[PDB]
């Protein structure tokens, strides 16, 4: 579509030259859907995540879509897996899931791959 | 564990 990234942290508002949160340059990453922008820093992102997020068609909070059965609904199930960020519905998952667990939870995807 | 809601609200700062 008419998708182009954002330049600019939606959090910090710098560019990939300079976050103004950390004051060292830091690439963005940028929603697949809505081309807005982060610093993976000013998303709370750890290191591996960040290079997770840039291997697929990331979504951020507003866009994300469940991996599943690609609705956005239910924002209060939809979870994002600690590895990579991609969304799941708690009801979409077998076995379904009755509460976000504590701690890390981490998706069937990151499972087959990292273990 | 984060869901939408959850890393909405820890997620202030986002315009
Ligand atoms: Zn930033
Ligand atoms: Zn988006
Ligand atoms: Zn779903
Ligand atoms: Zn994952």
């Amino acid at each position: 579509g008419t998708v182009i990234p954002n330049n600019y942290c939606d959090f910090c508002l710098g560019g990939s030259n300079m976050n103004k949160k950390s004051g060292r340059p830091e690439e963005l990453v940028s929603c697949a859907d809505c081309g807005r922008s982060g610093h993976p820093t000013c998303l709370q992102f750890t290191l591996n995540m960040t290079e997770a997020v840039k291997t697929y068609k990331w979504q951020c909070i507003e866009c994300k879509s469940c991996i599943l059965c690609g609705t956005s609904e239910n924002d209060d199930q939809l979870l994002f897996c600690d590895d990579c960020d991609r969304g799941y519905h708690m009801y979409c998952l077998n076995p379904p899931v009755a509460e976000p667990p504590e701690g890390s939870w981490s998706c069937h995807l990151c499972w087959e791959l990292l273990k | 564990a984060r869901t939408k809601q959850t890393a909405r609200k820890s997620t202030g700062g986002k315009a």
